């Protein structure tokens, strides 16, 4: 079947640089014009660049043209999106999928992400009160995680998306509609090692 | 560039009914249109391709129609899984140019939303900046109207609105609109205010405070 295995993205400063692929098999790579789409957060899906099968030729969306360029490897059936001089608004979902056009099979989602802010753990301040919840304030990269009283407290609750501030630092809340028992907020931040619990009081 | 546009912007719909979006390229595509499915966390999928020609993978359900500048696509009897993104992609010259997209939504009665505010907890005013949290809980449809006002002074570059997807069980929504002050500025005032405007609300709802 045509298969289409995505490499690892990562966080980057604007300015700097990422390579990220996609090993393909189940179908005549040698031949096949392969694409790159990415989608930003809260956009749409939007065509970044096509290398062309038959001829090596490629193409490229004019914000990335100079920049980006998407090149093949024929002996390992690889296809590469080589993204320099990185600015904030490259911070997407790229997915490399098959033909220029006709996108039938889609290579999972690579998350780049472009910023200047530091990897930095939140701060957990409480909502009290009926409705009551957690303040997830101040973090970097995304994501967090919002569990209540270690995961028991799973109905009532609305986790908030997380928004990007004017400061780059992403901010959320997490609610909880609860009737009249202790209420505690575990949250998790992998990219900076921090767990965070917070009883809310009245 | 060919600019593809995408009507409506929503479509409020319910299961099992036929529906379908419209697409417009700017200047001339010929035939050579697709659709995509987009649902989030999911790779989007291809349903149609050659503005007609359904894809090999996807689902019966989904037809499509139309050449030159006006393109269409048709869903018979949307299930569940259809409640997503779709867009329009014209591959007929460079750049490759996608639709802005048109979200299908749950279509279900009018409700007004419950209305809280949270002011700046005492740990976070030890750190130099205040954070007002209004919550908007279950309300439809979508489109709310969310005013901060700060002893009656109408509020404007300093908030964040952040809205739930459709709820699983009752196709309802969820907002918080964050108001962001330093602690110097939060001191000056004394009258914290969060006005909601909404189809369900006769008049508006206040929901205020004194620091
Ligand atoms: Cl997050
Ligand atoms: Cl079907």
């Amino acid at each position: 079947q045509v298969q289409l295995q995505h490499s690892g993205g990562g966080l980057e400063q604007p300015g700097g640089s990422l390579r990220i692929s996609c090993a393909a098999s189940g179908f005549t790579f040698n031949t096949n014009d392969m694409s790159w789409v990415r989608q930003a957060p809260g956009k749409g899906l939007q065509w970044v660049s096509t290398i062309i099968g038959i001829d090596d030729t490629t193409h490229y969306a004019d914000s990335v043209r100079g920049r980006f360029t998407v090149s093949r490897d024929t002996s390992k059936n690889m296809v590469y999106l080589q993204m320099n001089s990185l600015r904030v608004e490259d911070t997407a979902l790229y997915y490399c999928v098959k033909n220029s056009g006709i996108y039938s099979f889609w290579g999972q989602g690579t998350l780049v992400t472009v910023s200047s802010a530091s990897t930095k753990g939140p701060s957990v301040f409480p909502l009290a009160p009926a409705a009551l919840g957690c303040l997830v304030k101040d973090y970097f990269p995304e994501p967090v995680t919002v569990s209540w009283n270690s995961g028991a407290l799973t109905s009532g609750v609305h986790t908030f998306p997380a928004v990007l501030q004017s400061s780059g630092l992403y901010s959320l809340s997490s609610v909880v509609t609860v009737p009249s028992q202790t209420y505690i907020c575990n949250v998790n931040h992998k990219p900076s090692n921090t767990k965070v619990d917070k009883k809310v009081e009245p | 560039d060919i600019q593809m546009t995408q009507s409506p912007a929503t479509l409020s719909v319910s299961p099992g009914e036929t529906v379908t979006l419209s697409c417009r390229a700017s200047q001339s595509v010929r035939t050579n249109v697709a659709w995509y499915r987009h649902k989030a966390g999911q790779a989007p999928m291809i349903l149609v391709s050659g503005a007609s020609t359904r894809a090999s993978g996807a689902p019966a359900r989904f037809s499509g129609s139309g050449y030159g500048t006006e393109f269409t696509l048709t869903i018979t009897s949307l299930q569940s899984e259809d409640f997503a993104v779709y867009y329009c992609l014209q591959y007929n010259t460079w750049p490759r140019t996608f639709g802005q997209g048109t979200k299908v939504e749950v279509k279900r009665t009018v409700a007004a939303p419950s209305v809280f505010i949270f002011p700046p907890s005492d740990e976070q005013l030890k750190s130099g900046t205040a954070s007002v949290v209004c919550l908007l809980n279950n309300f439809y449809p979508r489109e709310a109207k969310v005013q901060w006002k700060v002893d009656n002074a109408l509020q404007s570059g300093n908030s964040q609105e952040s809205v739930t997807e459709q709820d699983s069980k009752d196709s309802t929504y969820s907002l918080s609109s964050t108001l962001t002050l330093s602690k110097a500025d939060y001191e000056k005032h004394k009258v914290y205010a969060c006005e909601v405007t909404h189809q369900g609300l006769s008049s508006p709802v206040t929901k205020s405070f004194n620091r």
